[PDB]
């Protein structure tokens, strides 16, 4: 069911609402934030999605989803790339 | 000439108004106070030509609602860079006419 | 989404029959704190001016579905208020300057500079109070249209303060020794004649609901002040040589009456919601007796010795 | 003879009184007077610099007005609205929609201050003050009004405050804080020292100089005489500020008008910044946004604060920092989400205006020049779709503005994010969290137009139905680039 | 309350009294009242048409002049002297210089008429038409002022009338004689009919439409708020006219405002034709020169003389004909002496606009187009000794302009001479020498300038003592080619 | 040959002054180039009728000076600055009539009033026309234009007093319409005793011609007599009579006569600087007073009559 | 240290918008102010005039320069902003700063 | 010996004022005008340049005089081909 979080994609200007499921893994959520950023304010690249906690250092696990992330709704992420 | 012969027999009457604020309204009253005739505008950026055959009124009150705040007739000068026809103003109006029909 | 032409004014005047006026345009529909009844200012709902909105504004007995609807009778906006004043004001200096070079505040009768310290100076207190009260009632009625009528209504009576400074300081050249500019605190204070309209007053400057505030203000303390003090200040100044006194109160009835015509405009819009009539009426029963009062005592200072 | 203010003018405001049947806090009541319980004796030395009286104010503003309506009906045919670039347009539409109606909201924080300030030369220069704000408010009501007839975006000169679009939320969020949400005395020190003696000489002198250099003097003359009745109101300010500080409240002072100054910066960040920097034609560009702000905001105000007795603000640096890099961000939010703008962005990246940007802020073209790049070549591609968006963006719950920050090569983005009371809030900036640290109870339960937007008050939700509830009543309301394009030819 | 003008307006001019310590004929003496034996009682049901009052007066001209000097104040920083056409610079140069003095001059018609007129109407509407033409006078030459300290050709626009410049003795001879130098009654019909209802239109309403479409707004909006008061002064003249034809002068008014029409048509050839059709940028042309006369003069202005019971000029005819010509030739003239100007004329012959000439005035191109031909090939090939004269041209004895006529391929030109008292005279029209004829007294000692010259009063007796004696104090104050003759590389 | 000389701040006359030229300097002085060739001042044959006028009536005039020019108006009047004082008083005069028309003021003057004002007043407008010919006349023939630019404006108040005039005669007809106001002025004017002294003193007046004698004749003899003797003792019998309106109003025309005062003691002075105009002006003052005191003496003597 | 400088200033004076007191302004700003250097910045729309520490402009001297009759008050037609404190009274307009950066 | 005309030459749009001398011919009459026309406002051409009386049908002699011609001073007289 919907989960709404605020996005911000490695190297765009802004954050964004982008709304994914509680049972979304991480890589299904890079690919939700992706979708509103990359080719559009964003130079595709090479390389793996990654979604952190805002600012923090560690990068949750790709397969990891939503649900089991202890993240709340409308919580901030930030998408970066390994 | 046939074009000065043209030219001249006219019986064109009616303001020429400044640019400024006055102008549309003054096209506007001019049409409204004068049912039925033609009203034709010549519009040369500095100035409007208004004129109707043979005779062209503009009152007050018409005047004052297209305007859209108070209105004296007197003040109309401040605007009126110049006229066609023979001019019959009061405190209710002003009328641009000929005596004449050429 | 459709597609729409231009419109030849704002959207909220295209069904107007008539051409929008400079008025209409200018000064209709400008309050936007009136849109959302939770959250008049675009704030917390909860804020302390959206809960001092929702219950001295929105809340008021007095109500109406379309306060924006009035209209002032004068139809003045701030261009036509100051070509207007600038008239009427120049007008008033003038006179000032040509009774000054004739001496005229010599020639009054006897004991008149008097009368005036006591009677006529201290009223820049009441006028100052007309003003703060005017004021409030801008900043709370719920259409702009009143507003604007309330700002110019505040204006006004800065002007009749500002005629009641120079004429205190301009009277004290002549007459030093009669506390011309000195006392009039003291005697807003403590004289008995002023206690009357001081109570009135500070009670009114605390009646917070728009509509008892304009009820009171505009029905009440107005009418009061132009029947008893403004007219027998005419007559009393008739009886001692003063003919500058009655022809700037005559300058200051002509806004008073104009207060009167908007005020009176506003309850006839007011009064097409039939509950309206027994809520004005009751505001008007409960300051009346206040208002006479402050009449009475005004009065038997003016008149004595 | 007539006898010389300085002889009468004591009398004008010798006012003040010992109230007997009502008490001096009924009659001034605390959170509508804002005298911090500086009793009524004290406010009586108050003594505004900058006095006018009423037999002068009329005659004088009788002939301001006579000069501003004479110079536009003088130039009615000049054909500016059909000679002029697009952008400059744009900027006319973004100026009277953000500003016009809250001139008219500024006559209640006037008569705020005529009500219910303590200082009886407060309560006289606010009813001129009350008087001026009706002036500027019917002034930007009067001058667009003619382009109705144009273009349906002008209606929004009036439509604005009326609506619930997102930018427009925004002014209102800042103006009804600032001055009408406030205290007499927050009212005095945080309007005056924010907006009246500092951001609006950017937005009314700045950009004036802007359009007097696009030949269009109807609007340059018209908002300079605007800012000459403000530079005679605003001045209400330093006799508050310095009464606040004599009575030892100069914290409680210094704290409002740090948080005032913020405020207005972040709108006015959006509002003048992108017209400076992009929407205004180059060749139009007297100075840079930032050349301005070092100019007006930095050279000008925070020197006259200073003299007053006030600190830097706490937050200098990151103020200055700012600078460098805020509208720029807010530009791209602006321009990529023009359809919820009631006016027309001009994207400003042809490769000249490029270059410009490059020389006023070196490394522009390493950081919002990436995102440009993408936008240019999707525009060269026809991939329209790719520069219209589908979701919106993330909006700080103070200043109400999408969340930024610096993209491209060294990325940098911060949003500050704060629970308070069971919700969690997000900031664009440490000072914008901390100024709703300030004052919880005015900011808890307000919810900005995404808050709204996740709680169901937006149907449907999509960006479609959000403008819809923004108040956008036909296509051409909504925001386009302003040239279509054309500057990708370039 | 107020009692509205038309129940107290009769009392304003109810002033007319039978004299008896002096006569009727002293206080009104025929020289200076022009009253042409018509008593007094006559002149009572004298009725101006466009009325005012002094309270009136004073408050609508206060807001002319707000307006006015506004407009002005707020455009002193648009870059209209510094990025106009320099032929645009060149018409507001040769527009003061020509009119200011001569505004403030026309104060002495309206003073005339204001002490000598037999109708009590006319003397009030004359004491406002005083008025008037103080503020023509004061504001034409503020607004020109602020040039002096750019180029000091501006210096004319008070200076022209201090000179003997030829084009200035042109301007003053015209309005000495129809302004200055008549009886109050001549000036009422004279003054209003030719130049007010007329020839203003063309210089001040025509040139206002060139200027809004230049983008100078202060000089259109000046010269439009000038034209709103003569509007009304000028609505002196009917009643005069009607009064002299009901009392049966109608065949001396006729000669007057024919002849007073005929000496306007000519000044005003020579001012107004060359800006609309030459200097004024040719994008900026609202309609042609003669366009703009068949607009005003014979649609508006003749038609209006027809209305209050005059004939067609007897000149119709030869009038017409000179509308296509004599400009072409004025132009030609003012240019070719350019050095003789306190402007910079613009030759105005670059192929674009000869094809809008050719296409205004078919046959110019083989006709003043030969003349140019020429003078665009000396230009191209740098014989500049060949584009600057070496001798004066012939200067007509009535007003005071160069003699020509249509040069090229159908060559015709006429001088039209006469002697009387023992000299000879030559006048550049059939019409100019019927002038001079109708009142051979005004003008049979008058000296222009090129008699002058050959009399000896011009020392030295070249081109360059000429030209000091015109009154120019320094090489910038002469006339050049308004663009340097960068023209010539688009031919 | 030619020399080179670079632009000046102002108006080549003026740029040798040692003060910036005000609005006045660069508008009012120096623009009668009528007086630049003594034998044409108009650019028409030496011997036209209106340059032999000019030649006999100003150039040979007594009285004399080598620079009129340099005559400066006290009150430095433009155009612009008249109309912003005269709209400022009249608009005030304007407001006196309707508030005191508002409180029928005329109603409760005393008992016959109305039959003085009407032998005493309202022909005043007959008066006030001639001083307004007459200053026209002066304008016209004055040797300067910073003269002739105060008569115009003297010209123009002349006008205002007439208006004034008019507009009280009628006003004053409502009240009482059995008096004469409004109907009788011209018969006053020309058959009342009372009115023969002034009527013979400006027909007489209106005929010199000499622009020196006009000027002195009109400003230096007749218009301080309508002070003295009209004007304020017209205010004088106006408060025996409780007519508060007429002071008032004869208050705002004095103003305007002290203004045509100012500035022509200033024209004297000027005139002085040459000591033979001293035997010129004195001169035809003596010959015109006797006319002024006669004029004066049969007006006092009407409105006193009982 | 941009910055520190821009805020580091003691300039005081009038900031005037386009029209017919921007000359008399500058003009009376020189005279009024002997021994200061006035600085002008030019905008189009406006002109930034200022001094160091203080900058007079008196009544009489703007009503010279300015060539018309001339009361203080009228000057805010024209004053579109200023730099420093300001202390304005019948004869004359004062801009200062009581401190020293 | 100097003489004034005023002159008008062949396809020229004015008449100027020339000084010749009373014992000019009229071929030189002729040169004295062309030196203030021909090249300047006029085209060169081939033919002989004659002297008449203003819009007069009879052409002076080549030959003859100023004096012998009778004209006086400040007459107009045109220059013409034949
Ligand atoms: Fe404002
Ligand atoms: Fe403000
Ligand atoms: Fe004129
Ligand atoms: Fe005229």
């Amino acid at each position: 069911s919907a989960f709404p979080v605020h996005a911000a994609f490695e190297k765009d200007f802004l954050v964004q609402l982008v709304v994914v499921d509680l049972n979304d893994s991480m890589d299904q959520v890079a690919e939700k934030v992706a979708y509103h950023c990359v080719n559009r304010r964003v130079a595709p690249r090479e390389g793996v999605m990654r979604v952190r906690k805002h600012r923090s250092t560690e990068l949750f696990p790709r397969d990891m989803t939503i649900a089991e992330s202890g993240l709340n709704p409308t919580e901030v992420i930030d998408v970066v790339f390994e | 000439s046939t074009l000065a012969d043209q030219a001249l027999h006219n019986n064109n009457v009616g303001p020429i108004i400044r640019a400024g604020d006055l102008v549309e309204p003054v096209i506007e009253t001019a049409e409204i106070d004068n049912p039925g005739k033609e009203i034709t505008v010549e519009d040369r950026r500095a100035y409007v030509r208004i004129a109707a055959e043979g005779e062209l009124i503009l009152t007050r009150k018409t005047l004052e609602e297209q305007l859209g705040r108070p209105f004296n007739m007197q003040e109309l000068e401040i605007n009126l860079a110049s006229f066609a026809g023979q001019i019959q103003a009061d405190e209710d109006q002003i009328r641009f006419y000929f005596d004449k029909t050429m | 989404f459709e597609s729409k032409k231009p419109m030849r004014t704002w959207s909220h005047l295209a069904e107007m029959r008539k051409k929008p006026s400079e008025y209409d345009i200018v000064s209709r529909k400008l309050h936007y704190s009136t849109n959302n009844p939770d959250s008049p200012w675009e704030l917390s709902p909860d804020s302390p001016m959206n809960l001092w909105y929702k219950q001295y504004r929105n809340a008021s007995p007095l109500k109406h579905d379309n306060w924006d609807a009035f209209t002032d009778p004068d139809q003045l906006v701030y261009r036509t208020y100051n070509l207007m004043q600038d008239g009427q004001e120049s007008y008033v200096q003038s006179l000032f300057d040509q009774f000054n070079e004739r001496e005229h505040d010599q020639m009054v009768r006897e004991g008149w500079e008097h009368t005036m310290a006591r009677c006529y100076s201290p009223l820049r207190y009441l006028f100052h109070c007309l003003q703060m009260s005017s004021a409030y009632v801008q900043q709370m009625a719920p259409a702009s249209t009143i507003s604007n009528c309330c700002i110019l209504q505040t204006a006004d009576s800065l002007r009749w303060l500002t005629h009641t400074a120079y004429r205190t300081h301009e009277l004290s050249l002549t007459y030093p020794d009669a506390g011309l500019g000195e006392h009039e605190r003291e005697l807003w204070e403590k004289e008995p004649g002023w206690q009357g309209l001081r109570e009135l007053m500070e009670k009114q400057l605390t009646a917070f609901d728009w509509g008892e505030a304009f009820v009171s203000l505009n029905l009440v303390v107005k009418p009061m002040i132009v029947e008893s003090i403004f007219k027998p200040l005419q007559q009393q100044a008739w009886e001692n040589n003063d003919t500058l006194l009655p022809l700037l109160i005559d300058s200051q009835l002509k806004d008073a009456e104009r207060h009167s015509r908007w005020s009176k405009a506003l309850v006839k819009h007011a009064l097409e919601n039939p509950d309206n009539h027994a809520v004005i009426e009751g505001w008007i029963e409960k300051w009346r007796p206040l208002a006479d009062r402050a009449a009475e005592a005004y009065l038997s200072m003016l008149s004595s010795d | 003879a007539m006898h010389p203010r300085k002889d009468w003018y004591e009398l004008t405001r010798a006012t003040n009184w010992t109230p007997s049947y009502v008490t001096e806090e009924q009659l001034f009541p605390e959170r509508m007077s804002g005298h911090m319980g500086i009793p009524l004796e004290k406010w009586e030395s108050y003594d505004e610099p900058y006095k006018t009286s009423y037999p002068e104010y009329v005659s004088i503003q009788r002939e301001k007005d006579a000069g501003a309506y004479s110079v536009k009906a003088a130039l009615e045919r000049a054909k500016i609205y059909e000679n002029s670039d697009p952008g400059w347009i744009s900027t006319l539409k973004s100026h009277y929609g953000a500003i016009a109606v809250g001139e008219y909201a500024a006559v209640t924080g006037e008569g705020r201050m005529a009500r219910f300030s303590k200082a009886p030369g407060n309560r006289n220069m606010a009813t001129f003050g009350m008087m001026d704000e009706l002036r500027h408010g019917q002034l930007q009501l009067f001058f667009p009004h003619e382009y109705c007839k144009k273009d349906r975006q002008f209606d929004w000169a009036w439509r604005a405050y009326h609506s619930n679009e997102w930018a427009a939320i925004a002014a209102k969020h800042f103006f009804d804080d600032i001055i009408t949400g406030r205290d007499a005395i927050s009212v005095a020190i945080m309007l005056t020292f924010s907006f009246e003696t500092g951001f609006a000489n950017m937005q009314f002198l700045g950009l004036a100089a802007d359009a007097a250099e696009a030949g269009d003097y109807t609007f340059a003359n018209l908002i300079s005489s605007i800012q000459t009745d403000e530079s005679r109101h605003a001045q209400q300010g330093g006799p508050a500020l310095q009464l606040l500080i004599e009575n030892g409240k100069r914290e409680e002072a210094q704290k409002k008008v740090d948080m005032a100054i913020w405020r207005a910066w972040r709108l006015f960040a959006v509002l003048t910044g992108p017209v400076m920097d992009y929407y205004t034609p180059l060749e139009d560009r007297s100075q840079s946004f930032k050349e301005f702000m070092y100019e007006w905001i930095i050279g000008q105000f925070e020197r006259s604060l200073i003299d007053l007795g006030l600190d830097k603000p706490w937050y200098w640096d990151l103020f200055l920092k700012d600078i460098d890099e805020l509208h720029h961000s807010y530009h791209m939010g602006v321009w990529y989400w023009r359809t919820t703008a009631w006016w027309n962005p001009a994207a400003g990246v042809t490769p000249e205006e490029r270059d410009w940007l490059e020389e006023k802020y070196p490394g522009w073209n390493k950081r919002w020049g990436r995102c440009w790049d993408v936008i240019t070549e999707n525009v060269l591609n026809d991939r329209m779709d790719l520069v219209s968006p589908e979701t919106l963006p993330s909006v700080c719950n103070m200043s109400q503005i999408p969340l930024v920050g610096v993209p491209g090569d060294d990325w940098n983005i911060e949003v500050f994010s704060l629970e308070h009371n069971g919700r969690l809030y997000h900031f664009g900036s440490e000072v914008d969290r901390w100024v709703f640290q300030q004052d919880p109870v005015q900011y808890q339960n307000h919810m900005n137009i995404v808050d709204r937007f996740l709680a169901g008050q937006i149907q449907p939700m999509t960006l479609e139905g959000a403008l819809k509830y923004m108040g956008f009543q036909s296509i051409e309301e909504m925001g386009k680039d302003a040239h279509d394009f054309a500057w990708a030819d370039k």
